[PDB]
């Protein structure tokens, strides 16, 4: 009586998913823009269209963004000229710098790699970027490699989920993730405002992240994927057209943000907390100790924290990535679970949920629990600016 | 002759803060109608293993150091210029020239250089997005690089725009060796610019170069320490009352500026007679004048009399690559008033004189001094 | 090296008191995953592409470039593709003017063509699709492709939705394998694969000889595949999922390179073929044939080539060779031996529908299910290639005797098409 | 006037086989110098619910029954040439007029409509790759469309080309509602090796009048409509003389070709001598002619001897979309030779006359009818 009691549930049961690292990319202060260099190369840029350059002066006074924030060499010119080989040069930059640090941090082999997750919503070369992650470190010819293209800012807790399931199919197995965006090929060269908004917000920033199965890293993993929650609002056409990207009347490509964006939102948000409340709750709040909201946009932000009653302390990780590395697309929510270890304030057992969001308005989420105490290290992005940065920014950054 | 230009900007790798700002003088407000036009050329030998994302990457960590150079241009409540350290940055040139370093620096004259090998822009009409500085980096077929700077008078003087191209090149050495870190008489008031800072001249001034050597020196001398102030007095004749000399005196416009009127005929009077009254500061009283105005009075320096400039102890010849100096540095002044202006520059054992004056005057000079 | 890759998945393969014994095998089984139905895209006449009009377009088009004209044609005559084969209408203008609205256009048209097709063959609901794959190499839009399927169909919130792009022609079984495994973690669930190739970004717009050879081979298709691991769908189901192999030569300098997309002298951006592709091609495939002979040779064969130390004829009753290539076909053909009835799928897939990027295995499963030589119990290789020099292989078995349809892409032309394909074609 | 031109092709649905050829008789040889020239032009009111989709479909399941129309031009060994049924297809042509429809009818001079609503290139100098049917598709501001074709005179004469369009309609109509389904009459030139044009010496110019049923009943003073205008315009134009009429689905050059040779005075002679002269088949003739010379010599019939042409029984209306016949259809010969020719057109109550001349015989033609 006790085997079909006891070996049912042991069978039953799901691997435990950890994750062993993760190495964010720290973008060269040769890639800074300030605010007042960026206003000057749209207005040289956008000689003929001034209402353009006032709608992006409007925009980037109240985006929360800092002066810190960088953005690819191809972008800098005055007029830029994104070309292919440009864009293969920055996600080589951005992706192997972050692979080198995660190896270097972990340990870990090339050939010990079995799982191989790329996500980048806009660049997709034909040979894939997992394809170049795999001839770089000369990964094994049976690799489980995935390139997911096109699904946005969100796609990164999409990559995630997606390896824990091949987690759990394959035992005694590492994964790894690379959330990037790469910036060159992003870039709207034309002067329609409805998508001069995301030159103004994404900057630099990718992250490669070590998940496995193996009892060896059990106990020196840095977390324990407890869920992770998807929303898909595709099925509402207000929701899929409301981040599209088309050409406009001058034929160039780029993404138009509808008028009703925030609303929609709003709605994807409160669906997929209402997911996770039965999940994780005995009040949202108090069933976590870290929050990590997604830093696509200062409105945002602020919607979460009015309606979830969050204070100053627990929004501080999302504002303080927002400021200092702008909005980096799916790898923001590990800039900002690095501020968190960085100021030594993840102890051993406390939950994290992060949230992102992006383009047909899937609306994702992550716990996370910590599964040792954290100290204090100087190879992540925050370690030379971590003692000040808890500053004041201003409603309006006046130029 | 050059072609394929891109525009770019570079500036401090370091985060200024808020609020900060930087004061100009009343020697940098009578300064900000001028402006310095420097460039060096290098062969194929001094500038191997050097691409423009080094150059830029020294640039970057330069500027944190020179924070102020790229900052913009604002007016205070009185209307007083100040520099706000927004780092906004400097303007940064890429160019390629078809010819050689050879054919350039074996064809005759050098009078284009300055035009072609140094991008330059005034400040204004809207002082808030007029960059300061200009940098033009000139890639040649041989390989050879011409390296130009455009530098606003208000930032300093000759000798402070080479002490920082200078630690530009010491930044880039140590980068590739260690990786990464009374009414006053010199100034004329003139018509109001508001913030178009240009100097007007009812006339088509023109420069002339020539390279007076080490022996044609004692040659003029014999006529009759002060070696340039023989020379001035020399070109001071050849042009004939009003006076000027600048001479030698962290950035600051620390020169030494001298008027003397005159009453004797410059035209009948002996080389040594000019010489004494030419050898035997300012800034208090050009200051003062400037505070009486609130700073929003406009002064012309250079060229306001006949300017004699003497720049034979500027370190022109200090930017090093690779640890070898420059094949051909030069510097010049643009914004010249309608008097104009006689610059000394070092050439080794000799010097090097540029005349600047209208051109119906520089060809009457063409001839007047080859008569000695 | 791979004989050894294939011993080692055996190991964990040939593995695969009465209530313990009982139970440490029930709950440790894979869950069977079953191709209950696909539809392929059936493009319309209007769209199809005969020698000659290519000519004459490539011939009008590259007006300065008669080279360009002549490597053009050299390609088309001896690629084996036939008259009916199809382009999207952007590229039927004179000047082809691509852009993204047609490429819009095109996506929806074939994919939803494609969607409806299955969910009217299977009688799916859009509220019981659990998973939704979707692989096209070159398109890949801000709101994907998947996310337009789910917008069209309004599938669930919690749909698991997933884009792969940039992955080549050998993505439509990477996407099966995905699928396989999301079917092992989830029970009682479907999944959906969409495969295609959007032509009108994917066509060059320049005049160099290494960037052409696309243009002219590659055309108009797409398929959707329905998945399940349902016990309900265990009975009407087509065929069970057996084996998926993948193999990745992109360590190896040479094969990362061999199809490269970038920009020509012109800042035209296109992909580059190496002049080692074929090299590149036939190690690629040795690898992975090596990789599962041991999974599916007999055991006869297995020991006689220990003892040497074989027939892969044996181990199969069909095989759909992805139509990238006549030459690919023509060396598979002669290295193993097979038949000109065993290639025959192939060629026929390759003259009738052109080089359909990652469809084409399916065009080729129909093929076969059309003449109606797809028996119960049969046994299908499937093998694909593409950029980075992935090398994918499958094999599937048929679950019950496959009855001729009219709903099929073939049904207006398997009556005559097992035609004569010859060398060299004259225009 | 006509800007926005798109190129594209059309043509069969269906593959036709490999092999599949279509000889070209003597009559078709002897006409492969002509082309054919229709347009018609329809108001919004008719063209509703039409797209540039929908006439490409129905293009393409009409070429089904005249695939050989979108073959190509090759030659035998023994230099005859034939039709290689390649299904290479048709020229398709968009475009877009400022104007509307009711501007457009509204001008008087259609002699330029021809040349703007019709897309024409002659088979050659490359017979390869010359498609023999041209469709322009043009829209208006108003909403109105219209149709041109230019239409090789190999595939047949005017009455083979009305009946390919009105099949077109005819099948765009059943997409839309039911789903998807010696001589003298021949004149000897110089050889125009594979460039098939008509060559002349003087600039050839049309000109086109409508007469009603009153001024040819008045004319008629001295089937005899016909002859009668051709009586009155032979005499005005004053010896060789040329008819073309109707011959007695199937597309072929099925036309009645006939020619007089006068040794009198055409100048001074009565109009019933003429009458009698035109009212009393060398299609033999022809055939013969053109099989002694293996197809290889080149031929005109149009502008040989003064050619009369009756298309009055052409259905040049009968294009019908969405039940309504077109606003305006027009035809016209595209390669004339120098003695001209004359049309006759089915218009309202009587019928339309098109002449082709050199300019100069047009002003005198024009300043002979000022008083008749
Ligand atoms: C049966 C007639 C079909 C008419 C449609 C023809 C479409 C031709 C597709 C475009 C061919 C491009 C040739 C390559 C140019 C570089
Ligand atoms: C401090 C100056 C660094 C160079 C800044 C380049 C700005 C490029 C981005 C502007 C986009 C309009």
């Amino acid at each position: 009586l006790i085997i079909f009691i006891a070996t049912v549930y042991f069978m039953s049961k799901p691997r435990h998913v950890y994750l062993v690292d993760y190495a964010c990319y720290k973008p060269p202060v040769t890639c800074r823009v300030p605010f007042a260099t960026f206003m000057e190369h749209s207005r040289l840029i956008l000689k003929n269209n001034p209402k353009s350059v006032e709608f992006q002066m409007r925009i980037l006074e109240r985006s929360g963004l800092g002066e810190e924030t960088c953005l690819p060499p191809a972008i800098h010119y005055i007029p830029p000229t994104p070309t292919m080989e440009a864009a293969r040069g920055e996600a080589e930059l951005v992706i192997f710098s972050a692979m080198d640090s995660l190896l270097q941090k972990t340990g870990l082999k090339p050939k010990d790699i079995d799982i191989l997750i790329v996500n980048c919503s806009l660049f997709s070369p034909t040979p894939s970027l997992s394809a170049m992650v795999i001839n770089k470190y000369k990964l094994r010819s049976n690799i489980k490699s995935f390139n997911l293209s096109g699904m946005g800012c969100s796609a990164g807790l999409i990559s995630i989920d997606l390896a824990r399931d091949l987690l759990q199919v394959h035992p005694n197995s590492n994964a790894v993730v690379v959330s990037t965006e790469i910036i060159t090929p992003n870039y709207y060269q034309g002067n329609e405002r409805a998508m001069l908004l995301p030159n103004c917000l994404f900057r630099m920033g990718g992250a490669a992240i070590l998940l496995s199965n193996r009892r060896r890293n059990r106990s020196r993993a840095k977390y324990r994927l407890v869920h992770v929650v998807r929303t898909h609002k595709g099925a509402d056409d207000k929701a899929y057209r409301c981040v599209f990207e088309e050409e406009d009347k001058e034929g160039k490509v780029g993404i138009s943000l509808s008028k009703d964006l925030m609303a929609i939102a709003g709605e994807a948000l409160k669906s997929n907390i209402t997911t996770i409340g039965p999940l994780v709750l005995p009040d949202f709040k108090q069933a976590f100790e870290h929050f990590c909201i997604h830093a696509g946009g200062r409105a945002v932000i602020d919607e979460l924290q009015k309606n979830l009653q969050l204070s100053a302390e627990q929004v501080e990780a999302s504002r303080m990535t927002l400021h200092r590395f702008g909005n980096t697309s799916s790898s923001s929510l590990w800039y900002e679970m690095s501020y968190i270890e960085e100021k030594g304030r993840m102890k051993k057992g406390d939950r994290v949920w992060q949230i992102a969001f992006g383009s047909g308005f899937k609306c994702n989420s992550a716990v996370w629990k910590c599964n040792k105490t954290i100290k204090t290290t100087t190879d992540n992005p925050w370690s030379d600016c971590i003692d000040r940065y808890p500053v004041h920014i201003p409603e309006i950054v006046k130029l | 002759l050059i072609h394929s230009i891109r525009l770019s900007s570079v500036g401090p790798g370091k985060a200024t803060g808020s609020d900060v700002v930087h004061e100009l003088s009343g020697m940098d407000l009578a300064m900000k109608l001028h402006y310095l036009k420097g460039f060096y050329i290098f062969r194929s030998h001094a500038v191997q293993g050097l691409s423009v994302k080094l150059i830029k990457e020294s640039t970057f960590y330069l500027f944190n150091n020179y924070y102020w150079t790229c900052a913009r241009l604002r007016r205070s409540d009185s209307g007083r210029p100040y520099l706000k350290c927004n780092d906004c940055g400097a303007r940064f040139v890429e160019a390629q020239c078809d010819k050689t370093v050879d054919e350039l620096l074996e064809m005759g004259d050098y009078s284009s250089f300055p035009n072609l090998l140094v991008y330059h822009q005034p400040i204004g009409p809207d002082l808030a997005f007029s960059p300061p500085i200009y940098l033009q980096v000139t890639w040649f077929k041989c390989g050879g690089m011409s390296l130009g700077m455009s530098w606003a008078h208000i930032l300093g003087d000759a000798f402070s725009a080479c002490e920082f191209i200078n630690k530009m090149g010491q930044v880039l050495t140590a980068i590739k060796a260690n990786g990464p870190p009374k009414d006053p008489i010199s100034i004329k008031w003139v018509d109001p610019v508001g913030d178009h800072w240009v100097t007007a001249n009812n006339s088509k001034m023109d420069t002339f170069s020539f390279h007076l050597t080490d022996s044609r020196i004692s040659h003029l001398q014999s006529n009759f320490i002060p070696v340039f102030e023989s020379l001035c007095a020399i070109i001071w004749q050849c042009v004939a009352n009003n006076v000027t000399i600048c001479k030698k005196g962290n950035l600051s416009n620390g020169q030494i500026i001298s008027a003397f009127q005159a009453d004797f005929s410059v035209m009948e009077a002996d080389l040594e007679k000019l010489a004494k009254v030419l050898c035997y500061d300012e800034r208090s009283r050009i200051e003062e004048t400037m505070e009486k105005g609130n700073g929003v009075a406009d002064y012309i320096v250079y060229g306001a009399n006949l300017t004699f400039v003497n720049w034979e102890d500027a370190d022109v010849y200090g930017l090093e690559l690779n640890g070898e100096k420059a094949d051909f540095a030069s510097f010049s002044i643009q914004g010249v008033g309608d008097e104009g202006a006689v610059l000394v520059l070092p050439g080794g054992k000799g010097r090097i004189l540029k005349i600047i004056l209208p051109e119906d005057q520089i060809l009457k000079l063409k001839t007047e001094l080859k008569m000695n």
